[PDB]
């Protein structure tokens, strides 16, 4: 997921 | 205050939080994931308490990022809720909820919870 | 989007009046069950503006800081959740309410809960 | 938190 | 509580069978809606064993690790909430489901949600 | 089992002493920062006694109800997280602290936060 | 994708 | 509160  | 929140912040996992705090309580800016390229930038909006009660008190704030931009869409949105603390080592301490679009059957797996601490750039 | 825009009520009778913008913006007014001008607060947030898929919800979130021209409660709430359409559209959320505190009381700064909103009320 | 809060009045 | 002691059901069809010890212990079995023996898990927890006040709830929590002799989901859920006695007895909870992850994936290790239990199927 | 068993310290001066049973049991004592007898509370929980790999964490949870022979705060906390083994072992958690309330004030019943524990005093 | 708590 |  981009957030990390 | 608002000069204190406005600026560039980073969290413990390498993301960047680029924000402007308005005198009316508005938060506006850009969230950048750890990869740091163009496909890593997302719009953020939120609100904060523009008249905090004492001087030793933190400043309550919140913002949201929906994880869609021109390049990618994770069909999800994160909200961060927390407080700004000024001073020498100014910080923004948050808890966050990440919700994904799901079917009604999978709604039990829709919302992740966590926490992030952001420190400002010199 | 077209479904999100409108007036919503939660289980306590609070009112959520929202415009969902074409590109993912949420803007509007949150009105506490009391109902007067003293009870109206600005909200802003974001939602997934992709066309809705088969039977899956649309992720969204928003923030209210609990300060207006009359009152300041020195706190902000974020709601995180998803919109579902159909005969009975609903927004199902979990929320965090963070109060401004001294650092010694920070461990005690954030309440958690849940709200369900309907366009019926 | 306080005893009363506008979110739940 | 002989009020807390008993068989409880949540919205989804899951069953919560609990003994409340006089001292504050919670012990029992959590049964997933599927019903059979591979669906039964051990639970333990604690509750406030003080006598109840004037219409205020009794605080409690409990844990299930989702391993039994048949299955291991490598995860554990905690429920935190309160028991409301009387004729329409209820346990209202918020829960956290944590899965064992690598350290790179810890940030997505914990789901949050809510459940309501009553003694009525 | 021998990994989790021991004495753990959080970031704010609290201690908890736990035995991890081979069956997945967690049993022990939680001591708040004061560190005297009025500061000691029973804890119980569960953990995954067969985690999935050497590099994945071990999911666990436990509850403390904040009643002992001396004091009663009419509340209970649950911790949900994972144990990370090796030679700098950790327990990383998120917690929910629920207080007994009237239904009118149930909105303020549950606080949320996080705790990291190490075996280093 | 699935989990016993919600089966 | 005793937790802290």
């Amino acid at each position: 997921h981009p957030q990390f | 205050d608002q000069a204190g929140i406005t600026g560039t912040w980073y969290n413990q996992l390498g993301s960047t939080f680029i924000v402007t705090a308005g005198a009316d309580g508005a938060l506006t800016g850009t969230y950048v994931t750890a990869r740091g390229n163009a496909e890593s930038r997302y719009v953020l909006t939120g609100r904060y308490d523009s008249a905090p009660a004492t001087a030793g008190s933190g400043t309550a704030l919140g913002w949201t990022v929906a994880w869609k931009n021109n390049y990618r869409n994770a069909h999800s949105a994160t909200t961060w809720s927390g407080q700004y603390v000024g001073g020498a080592e100014a910080r923004i301490n948050t808890q966050w909820l990440l919700t994904s679009g799901t079917t009604e059957a999978n709604a039990w797996r829709s919302t992740l919870v966590g926490h992030d601490t952001f420190t400002k750039v010199q």
